[PDB]
C-alpha cells in the first residue's frame, strides 16, 4: 500500500515508540481455527502453524485522547468527515437526529447518521467528554494508516494480531481460554441477551469500554476479544491462507490485492446467537474508507 | 440465512 499525507512525519525515538507497547519475540503459533460452526465464507481455516519475526503490539486499542492528539498535531480529517457520515448502532441514535434512509442490506440495525465521526460517536449532539479512554472509532483502514505512520508505527497484520491476541494458548478459543465467562466472570465487552433487539449489559457496558477495562490475555493485551473491530493490514481473502507455502507461512502478509481489508477481534455488537465472532480466530473485513461505532484499531511496530 | 454481517461498508448502501 502507497498512502498520501498532507502532514510531515515526525522523528520519534525508539523508546517513545515502544511506550505502552509489548514485544512479542519471534517464533511460532497455531493460526486459524476448525470450529465447525464457523462460516465457510470466513476462511477460518485452516489451522497452521505460522512463523512469525519479533514485533511490538500495542496494549491497548487506540483512544480518543491518542486519536485527538494526533488529530492537534497534523490537522488530519477522517473519512467519516470526508463522506459526511458514518455508521451508528440503531440503539444509540437519539431520537430526532436526522438519518439517512440508507440499507446496509441484511443489516437493518446500523444507521447511516451525517456528521456521526470520532468526536460525535452518536452523530451532532454527542461527544466523547466521558470517553477519553475509550478506543476511538468512526476511524477508517486509511485513518488508522495515518495514525501509525504519524505515531512511528504501522498496522499489524492479521497473524501478528492473532499471535499478539492469543497470548501464549495453543489454539483456545478465546484469548484467556476455552471459556466465555469463566469463574463466572465477564473477560470482554459483547452483547448479551437478544441481538439485535435488547442488550443487557451485563458485562458492564453497552457501547465502548476503556482501552484497559477487563483483565488482560497473557502477554499483557487487552480487549482483543470485544470492544472494537480492530484493522489489520492485509487484504481480505477467504481462501489465500489455504496454500501452503513461504509467503502464507512466514511473517504472511496476506494476499497482494483486494477490495477490504481484515478486521479481527469483534466487538460490543457480537453475540453467539448471530455472529459469534468473538472467538479469536473468527475474522471479518471491511472495506478501507468505511467507518463505524464498533470499529477502531490498534499499532504494531517493528523493534 | 446468508453469512451474517459485522462490517457495514459504505459501498453496500449504494
Ligand atoms: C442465516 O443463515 C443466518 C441468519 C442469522 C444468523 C445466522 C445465520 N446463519
Ligand atoms: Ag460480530
Ligand atoms: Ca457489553
Ligand atoms: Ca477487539
Ligand atoms: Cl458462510
Ligand atoms: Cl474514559
Ligand atoms: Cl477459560
Amino acid at each position: 500500500h502507497m498512502p498520501s499525507f498532507d502532514f510531515d512525519i515526525p522523528r520519534r525515538s525508539p523508546q517513545e515508540i515502544a511506550k505502552g507497547m509489548v514485544a512479542i519475540p519471534g517464533g511460532t503459533f497455531r493460526m486459524g481455527g476448525e470450529d465447525p460452526d464457523a462460516f465457510p465464507e470466513d476462511g477460518e481455516g485452516p489451522v497452521r502453524t505460522v512463523r512469525l519475526s519479533p514485533f511490538l503490539i500495542d496494549r491497548y486499542a487506540v483512544s480518543n485522547r491518542q486519536f485527538a492528539a494526533f488529530v492537534k498535531a497534523t490537522g488530519y480529517v477522517t473519512d467519516a468527515e470526508r463522506y459526511g457520515w458514518s455508521f451508528v448502532f440503531h440503539a444509540h441514535v437519539a431520537p430526532g437526529t436526522p438519518v439517512m434512509d440508507a440499507v446496509v442490506p441484511e443489516a437493518p440495525w446500523w444507521v447511516a447518521v451525517p456528521g456521526a465521526y470520532w468526536k460525535a460517536p452518536e452523530g451532532p449532539g454527542s461527544s466523547i467528554t466521558d470517553r477519553p479512554n475509550h478506543p476511538v472509532v468512526h476511524v477508517s483502514w486509511n485513518d488508522a494508516v495515518a495514525y501509525a505512520t504519524w505515531a512511528g508505527k504501522r498496522l499489524p497484520t492479521e497473524a501478528e494480531w492473532e499471535m499478539a491476541a492469543r497470548g501464549g494458548l495453543d489454539q483456545a478459543r478465546y484469548p484467556w481460554g476455552n471459556e466465555l465467562t469463566p469463574r463466572g466472570r465477564h473477560r470482554c465487552n459483547i452483547w448479551q441477551g437478544t441481538f439485535p433487539v435488547h442488550d443487557t449489559g451485563e458485562d458492564g457496558y453497552t457501547g465502548t469500554a476503556p482501552v484497559n477495562a477487563f483483565a488482560p490475555n497473557g502477554y499483557g493485551l487487552y480487549n482483543v476479544a470485544g470492544n472494537v473491530w480492530e484493522w489489520c493490514a492485509d487484504w481480505w481473502s477467504a481462501d489465500w491462507h489455504a496454500t501452503e507455502s513461504p509467503a502464507t507461512r512466514i511473517d504472511p502478509r496476506g494476499p497482494e490485492t483486494g477490495t477490504a481489508r481484515v478486521t479481527k477481534g469483534g466487538s460490543f455488537l457480537c453475540h453467539e446467537s448471530y455472529c459469534n465472532r468473538y472467538r479469536v480466530a473468527a475474522r471479518t473485513c471491511n472495506t478501507p474508507d468505511s467507518s463505524a461505532a464498533h470499529t477502531g484499531f490498534r499499532c504494531a511496530a517493528d523493534p | 440465512a446468508t453469512t451474517p454481517l459485522c462490517g457495514p461498508s459504505r459501498a453496500s448502501i449504494l
